[PDB]
């Protein structure tokens, strides 16, 4: 704690704005796809049956 | 996560705290100008002697 | 009292100094959080009602 060095507060902040930012990435890819699960990587098994059916 | 706590550690174990290198900057500075004055005090002492003669 | 060896009053402002530091660092994370009880750290019991819910 208060040194010229590292800075841990930042580190934090950082990691929160990251979260943010994935959230507002995966809404946008909600608003643009048009789907809640567009891809396996949303969800596997029910992809997977959208897809046979 | 990790990296950012493990340099966290890092800065926790070897940082220092700049806020009390000021005083104690100030601090010293004040002795050792006092130090040099009593150097001083202390040479001037053989001076005495030379006006008994 | 009056040394240049110590110097408490630094010491009591330097805590008080660190308690508003502490302060300023909470505030910043309920604000990028939203939250104010955003991790077990902060309050466990109702931490773990919220994730349970």
């Amino acid at each position: 704690l208060n040194s010229i060095n590292t800075n841990s507060g930042a580190l934090i902040a950082l990691q929160n704005l990251n979260s943010t930012n994935a959230e507002l990435t995966q809404v946008q890819q909600r608003i643009n796809t048009g789907k809640k699960i567009g891809s396996a990587k949303d969800n596997g098994a029910i992809w997977a049956t959208a897809k046979n059916q | 996560k990790l990296q950012d706590s493990l340099d966290a550690g890092v800065g926790n174990l070897v940082d220092a705290d700049l806020a009390k290198e000021s005083a104690k900057l100030q601090s010293l500075q004040t002795k050792q100008q006092l130090g040099v004055q009593a150097l001083s005090i202390a040479n001037q002492s053989s001076s005495s002697i030379l006006s008994l003669f």
